[PDB]
């Protein structure tokens, strides 16, 4: 495919950030450009035209939307199912089992969130060279730096860019634990769940689901929605 | 046995990524974790692998995998793409005070737009005295007494610099981004939005 030094200095700096909001990448865009000066093109004709270039690797620079607010972000993502080792070449062994064992406590979580106390009571079980808390709370961090993980209130839950990354391996290595969206069929850490049923879905969905609607019903038991409705992002 | 295509250009792809999520640390990488972490049972045709990998690593990211050492079996990634942007300090650089002037100018927006001048003057050392006090001259700064020395930004820095590119600077300080702070941040936006109209 067609590939010029701006699409290269866009990839080696969509790297360096781990993942960016649309408004970013455009940003982005057009500061490769300016530093090469001919029209900008739309991005989604800039992100397309580098995904098909990518396609030898198997690779993609993939759209995905945040559970908290539904913001638009755009990470490299790999087409493949065992997306684990673009950690596993990061980070250290230990590390590793860390954010192993705080992903099945996320994932087991019903908030989708799971407390530093929980976390750090596994640092003894963590595989890999001996480390302790102290230790922990800063890998824990780091993987908040990494845009790995979301801490709010001392508790993390799973980045946007993680998911991006790493959907294939969560959903293939804990099936029975895994909650998946009602509306987009997507895996879903965090969201608003039924109290007829036992569904759930995403914030974002939820939003653009009962979005204008005077009387929002759950659409599996048509139940009333009794949990607050969201409004659907708009970039402004 | 029989490998596909699409297993050689995973192949290639498990190498690049290798590459390059380890040279972002300068690591630099070793032909043996490159043989036990991702060739694996692929050693056969690893020559042509580590080929196609170092033509897409090269075609795709601009990179350029290089032997560090003549005979070392050692690699490293160099950046074969424009030099602007991680980039200038080896070789071109600004004024030291412009340096010195942007800690001040952003250890100002950290505290709230307002400092004391014997507080930084324990944070700057480690001509402290003079530099700032000329600054006020060029009106990169405000030296008031008014109820001590209180510190504000002043005219000039207004045309030359905005709270959000402090903001974007003291986020690069020690890595962080805007957002990190949005104590800071919410006002840039109120800033940001307002050097439109
Ligand atoms: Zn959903
Ligand atoms: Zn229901």
């Amino acid at each position: 495919g067609v590939m010029t030094d701006v699409h290269r200095r866009f990839l080696q700096l969509l790297m360096t950030h781990g993942v960016l909001e649309e408004w970013d990448v455009k940003r982005l865009q057009t500061h490769c450009y300016k530093v090469h000066n001919a029209t900008v093109d739309k991005l989604e004709d800039f992100i397309n035209n580098i995904n098909s270039v990518l396609e030898s690797l198997y690779i993609e620079i993939k759209r995905g939307v945040t559970e908290d607010d539904g913001r638009p972000i755009y990470a490299l993502v790999n087409l493949a199912t065992t997306s684990i080792s673009k950690m596993a070449t990061d980070f250290a062994e230990n590390e590793l089992d860390l954010f192993r064992k705080a992903l099945e406590l996320i994932i087991d979580s019903e908030t989708g969130f799971a407390s530093s106390t929980n976390i750090l009571n596994l640092v003894d079980q963590l595989k890999g060279k001996k480390m302790r808390k102290k230790e922990a709370e800063q890998v824990l961090q780091k993987f908040v730096q990494n845009k790995w993980l979301i801490e709010k209130e001392g508790e993390f839950t799973l980045h946007g860019r993680a998911i991006l990354e790493m959907e294939q391996y969560i959903r293939e290595t804990y099936p029975d634990a895994v909650k998946i969206c009602n509306i987009c069929h997507s895996l879903l850490i965090q969201g608003q769940s039924c109290e007829t049923c036992g569904i759930r879905m995403h914030l974002p969905c939820v939003a653009k689901y009962f979005q204008s609607n005077a009387e929002p019903r759950c659409p599996h038991c048509n139940d009333y929605w009794p949990h607050e409705i969201p409004k659907v992002f708009d970039p402004e | 046995g029989p490998r596909s295509q699409k297993q050689l250009e995973l192949k290639v792809s498990e190498l690049v990524q290798f590459l390059l999520i380890k040279d972002q640390k300068k690591i630099p990488i070793k032909r043996a974790d490159i043989l036990k972490h991702v060739i694996g049972d692929y050693k056969d045709i690893f020559p042509d692998l580590f080929k196609r990998a170092a033509e897409r690593l090269q075609y795709v990211f601009g990179y350029k995998l290089v032997e560090l050492e003549p005979k070392s079996n050692t690699y490293i990634l160099i950046n074969t793409l424009e030099p602007v942007e991680d980039a200038e300090m080896r070789g071109d650089q600004g004024t030291p005070t412009t340096g010195l002037l942007m800690i001040v100018l952003g250890l100002i927006f950290m505290k709230g737009n307002t400092l004391k001048e014997t507080e930084a003057w324990d944070f700057l050392r480690r001509p402290k005295k003079l530099i700032t006090e000329d600054f006020v001259r060029q009106r990169y700064l405000e030296y008031r007494r008014i109820p001590d020395y209180e510190f504000q930004w002043g005219p000039r820095t207004n045309l030359e610099l905005s709270k959000m590119k402090v903001l974007k600077f003291v986020a690069k300080v020690h890595n962080q981004d805007p957002k990190d702070w949005p104590a800071q941040y919410c006002e840039a936006l109120a800033d940001e939005e307002n050097r439109a109209r």
